[PDB]
DNA sequence: ATCAATATCCACCTGCAGATTCTACCAAAAGTGTATTTGGAAACTGCTCCATCAAAAGGCATGTTCAGCTGAATTCAGCTGAACATGCCTTTTGATGGAGCAGTTTCCAAATACACTTTTGGTAGAATCTGCAGGTGGATATTGAT
DNA sequence: ATCAATATCCACCTGCAGATTCTACCAAAAGTGTATTTGGAAACTGCTCCATCAAAAGGCATGTTCAGCTGAATTCAGCTGAACATGCCTTTTGATGGAGCAGTTTCCAAATACACTTTTGGTAGAATCTGCAGGTGGATATTGAT
């Protein structure tokens, strides 16, 4: 038993930081990162599911996510629109 | 019988662009020339990023354009980068860039 | 016994992952997380695999960008180590806070 | 049945690099690109027509929208191509 | 021939604050506010009708748009007011 | 003759809102409930920021609401601040705020 | 029959004390001597962009007078929505 | 001979201008600046006075807003003095360019 | 910077599964040809509203002097975060079977759009009201020197 | 822990520019009565999607050691804040001529609206290809020590 956000592990966060050009990482970064990540996902998923509900569906489609992302000013290319 | 794309000298579908304009709730009437103009613009921009991405794939010694090649093409070009400054390209990665202060001294 | 000096492997990794385009968070834990968060908004929900993938793409892009701005803030403070302080400053200036 | 810009994008790909291919994911990304820019230009043109109590989105609206949406050089070339296609289309009976 | 929301805004002002007035600059800002929120909600509604191949914007579209645009508590109370206005309206002849 | 606003129990003009919906190019047709709902929401939001602004006026010994009172009302309210987080209020100024590290001792 | 005097160097009209005041409303306590020129540059870019889009709206309306609505629309294009001017 | 220590009048001014709402740039100079820029983009242009006023409202709101972020960047560097460096950082994170 | 010694990369070739291109047909758009409307451009033109202009005066911008305290440089110690070896467990994956739903028809009842035709609500100024911005002067507080 | 030297408040006053009320038309709601659609609402698919199962594989968690980085301390030069003198130029007020919005008609060039007639773009199998993952063997980079 472990929490799901803790399933977002330290080395994965580290790899992401590496792609962002970070050379050295404070030990307190990982929890902070998990927090920010959770806020992001909450916002996006909330919007997406709202689209779902409006479409009277039970399956969150990729288009729902793309539309939600466009609402948050984070347009994604490559998933149907 | 010749399509309006052929008559405008375009690869992109003038008729389809017209239909999309009508069905997109933009105005009550759509002029004849608007779908032509728009189709031409979309085709030009497509040619642009396709060319730069083609170059990027040639540089990578690849024949087939990938998301990565489109990303390297777009980010390395000031204007396409500005035009898509708030657009995320799936499976495109980032430009290799390391702040000088992070490199070894001697 | 061989050992690289601290910083070396790190720079190695920066070059490696700046070259690749692979998703860096492991897929299943992320799908778990997504389904939980989503569960809090509506229950008995199903997810297109392309929807979960779109989420992970958008997400990892977001976090990598934020890590860039964060790194800039740490370098601004004459540091080389990113700190929560840095992420905070970046997110405030981004308009995601205050 | 669903539709996309795939074949037109591929045609332009051949017109611009004759011996270059494009992966499916890349083709999706290009589709999203065309759809996006379409929506931007159309939306702005709509706004333009509305501001001046006009009910028709004419080529001129698309032109101004292009000038407002595309960065300098790209905008200039886009306006060029647009005027070219429209005059050529007016020049076909 | 320029119309605004001024008298309605003033009505609501007197309702919440009977002895409080509003300056014309502040009333202008209020007018901008109402037109803005109007446009955001109507645009979102338009978009939502479009996504689901619908040609009619019903109260349901307005509602989802409201839940998308407005932050938590504001949204909840807005939804309340909208629903009540609608039911009250449909009960009348 | 019965005002639709009246029938909805609203101060905001339901008929005008319906007309603007028709003329805004949002959809081919507009349901009868949509303008009712929208005008209701608009009126509610109006009431909320007017409430908080009226409070700001009273706190500043003022009878008449100004752009300043509106700004203070909005920026001091998390939800309205977020709703209008990219809006500029002319003649509104800013919230008094000094970073602690800038104070003496 | 007469043209206006040449306009030039008017960015210097954005005086040091005015920039100082703006910083004060920003809650800034101390200011480096090189701030004012940077500020003038940044301001000029901002103005150039907004005025460009505005004037584009003017042109499109086949007008010769820039309206407050032109500026409002221009500002909204750039995610800087303005209340108070018939917006 | 009386003399306030450096910083005192600065904080006094912060309180003063954060209390008020008047435009802080002189009107006529700003109007001239606007006419200059506009003219360089297109000649024979006329301005509604309220349009100039809107432009000034936008410009001052933007600059006050930018100075807050700048102040945060200087304070992040453990400084009290804002510097071009800070402005540049703030505008980079904001997604503004050069 | 040179002597040696791990590891890291980089080059060139290689073989193949996973995808990409190419081929072969049918509804659905796209194109035509009429029959109408209808938007909006042209041509006066009634009138706000912008551009000058003038002229007086004081609110501020400019420039100088000068000293305080801030930023930048330097040093140093301790403790944090990186590198690395070790060993365990969760992710990946790869069909497989089942079944929960999206995606599409197929009807009609309700709702919406028309086209006229009355009925009021809202707007543009004129006619009254009245907060509040500015101007003073005395109390309270704040700040900085001995 | 006290005194001067200013700045900060808060109350009280008063005419004015700005807000609130009063009247008067007209476009805009609202009311009727046909005339279409539109999006449900049941009955069924085909299809992704969930749930197991079952290994193997890397990838993650753990712990030790310690390089090197961050933060604290100290110093000082010089930048920048405060105060002051000087005089410019922005601000204010009011008028005037006319450029250029808009408001109204007057009408066709252009779009819409059907009714058919064609043709193209999609779909589901068919037919080759590009890299990717591997494999040396050759230099490079990195680190400790003459
Ligand atoms: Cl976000
Ligand atoms: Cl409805
Ligand atoms: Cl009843
Ligand atoms: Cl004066
Ligand atoms: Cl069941
Ligand atoms: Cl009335
Ligand atoms: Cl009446
Ligand atoms: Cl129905
Ligand atoms: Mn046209
Ligand atoms: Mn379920
Ligand atoms: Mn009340
Ligand atoms: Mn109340
Ligand atoms: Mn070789
Ligand atoms: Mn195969
Ligand atoms: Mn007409
Ligand atoms: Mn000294
Ligand atoms: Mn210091
Ligand atoms: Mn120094
Ligand atoms: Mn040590
Ligand atoms: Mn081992
Ligand atoms: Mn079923
Ligand atoms: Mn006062
Ligand atoms: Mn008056
Ligand atoms: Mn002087
Ligand atoms: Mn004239
Ligand atoms: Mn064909
Ligand atoms: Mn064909
Ligand atoms: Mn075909
Ligand atoms: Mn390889
Ligand atoms: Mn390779």
């Amino acid at each position: 038993l472990r929490d799901n956000i803790q399933g977002i592990t330290k080395p994965a966060i580290r790899r992401l930081a590496r792609r962002g050009g970070v050379k050295r990482i404070s030990g307190l970064i990982y929890e902070e990162t998990r927090g920010v990540l959770k806020v992001f996902l909450e916002n996006v998923i909330r919007d997406a599911v709202t689209y779902t509900e409006h479409a009277k569906r039970k399956t969150v489609t990729a288009m729902d996510v793309v539309y939600a992302l466009k609402r948050q000013g984070r347009t994604l290319y490559g998933f149907g629109g | 019988v010749k399509s309006r794309s052929s008559r405008a000298g375009l690869q992109f579908p003038v008729g389809r662009v017209h239909r999309l304009l009508r069905q997109g709730n933009y105005a009550q009437r759509i002029g004849a020339g608007a779908p032509v103009y728009l189709a031409a613009v979309l085709e030009y921009l497509t040619a642009e990023v396709l060319e730069l991405a083609g170059n990027a794939a040639r540089d990578n010694k690849k024949t087939r354009i990938t998301p990565r090649h489109l990303q390297l093409a777009i980010r390395n070009d000031e204007e396409l980068n500005k035009l898509l400054g708030r657009v995320t390209i799936a499976q495109g990665g980032v430009l290799p860039n390391i702040q000088a202060v992070l490199l070894p001294k001697k | 016994p061989h050992r690289y000096r601290p910083g070396t492997v790190a720079l190695r990794e920066i070059r490696r992952y700046q070259k690749s385009t692979e998703l860096l968070i492991r897929k299943l834990p992320f799908q778990r997380l997504v389904r939980e968060i989503a569960q809090d908004f509506k229950t008995d929900l199903r997810f297109q695999s392309s929807a979960v993938m779109a989420l992970q793409e958008a997400c990892e892009a977001y976090l990598v960008g934020l890590f860039e701005d964060t790194n800039l803030c740490a370098i601004h403070a004459k540091r080389v180590t990113i700190m929560p302080k840095d992420i905070q400053l970046a997110r405030r200036i981004r308009g995601e806070r205050a | 049945r669903k539709e996309s810009y795939s074949i037109y994008i591929y045609k332009v790909l051949k017109q611009v690099h004759p011996d270059t291919g494009i992966s499916s994911k890349a083709m999706s990304i290009m589709n999203s690109f065309v759809t996006d820019i379409f929506e931007r230009i159309a939306s702005e043109a709509s706004r333009l027509a509305h501001y001046n109590k006009r009910s028709t989105i004419t080529s001129r609206e698309i032109q101004t929208a292009v000038r407002l949406l595309l960065p300098g050089e790209l905008a200039k070339h886009a306006v060029s191509e647009g005027t070219k296609a429209v005059t050529k289309y007016t020049s076909s009976k």
